[PDB]
């Protein structure tokens, strides 16, 4: 099973979840961000509160992609941790089986 | 029609509108309707000149004021030859002097017989006040 508890059952893993919404695959971004006052964007977010992710997510692309400094910071504090080597360790005091498994 | 032959007669007796709309029986006998039309509509033409700026056009209701100065007019207008001392030159041209200060905003178009006059929306144009970030967001 999976770290939640939930049961995990192998006959799910062939195919993704989402093979079967080929809608989905052929959506294309709203782009919110044109034509954006504070009124739009208070009711945006109002609205993502209640669970119409949509909106802002398309919202927060658009404003990634027009303002140079944001995109700047974003892309700077990402590889921070892109350019961070990392390792693998075993748990606390693990056994031979465990370490062999790390 | 801010005014009809009853308003004229009214105004200035039935004698003296036969006697100047009357033009081929001599002594006149009986009133020109068609002359007292075209009195009355050149009379109304000239107050809609005077008016155009600040009203509408097509009247829905006459004002008193307005009955008064257009039977003015129109008496005036029945004259075929008006000279400068005559009286009713006179009335007509105080007639006119407060058509003029109606145009000029100094006297205001009273009740017609209960509500007020429309006026235009010239005063009213504004562009339109582009006020975004002040709409409680």
């Amino acid at each position: 099973v999976d770290v939640y508890g939930n049961p995990i059952r192998t006959q799910q893993l062939r195919e993704p979840q989402t093979s079967r919404l080929a809608g989905l695959a052929k959506e294309f971004a709203q782009h919110p961000a044109k034509g954006l006052t504070p009124a739009k964007l208070a009711r945006i977010l109002v609205e993502a509160e209640q669970g119409n992710l949509q909106a802002q997510a398309e919202l927060f692309m658009d404003m990634e992609e027009r303002d140079a400094h944001l995109f700047a910071e974003m892309s700077k504090r990402k590889r921070a941790i892109l350019g961070l080597d990392w390792a693998v360790e075993p748990p606390r005091n693990a056994s031979a089986a465990e370490k062999a498994d790390a | 029609s801010y005014c009809t032959l009853a308003d004229l007669i009214e105004q200035y007796s039935e004698q003296k509108i036969r006697e100047v709309s009357d033009r081929v029986n001599k002594p006149a006998t009986t009133i020109d309707t068609v002359i007292v039309d075209r009195a009355i509509a050149d009379a109304d033409s000239e107050i809609d000149l005077h008016l155009h700026g600040r009203y509408q056009l097509p009247l829905a209701s006459v004002p008193t004021a307005l009955k008064r100065i257009a039977c003015g007019l129109a008496y005036a207008n029945l004259h075929i030859v008006l000279k400068e001392e005559n009286p009713v030159y006179k009335t007509a041209e105080h007639l006119r002097k407060l058509l003029s200060g109606i145009a000029n905003g100094k006297l205001s178009l009273a009740l017609d017989a209960d509500g007020k006059p429309a006026p235009v929306a010239n005063t009213v144009q504004i562009s339109e006040g582009r006020n975004d970030w002040g709409a409680d967001w």
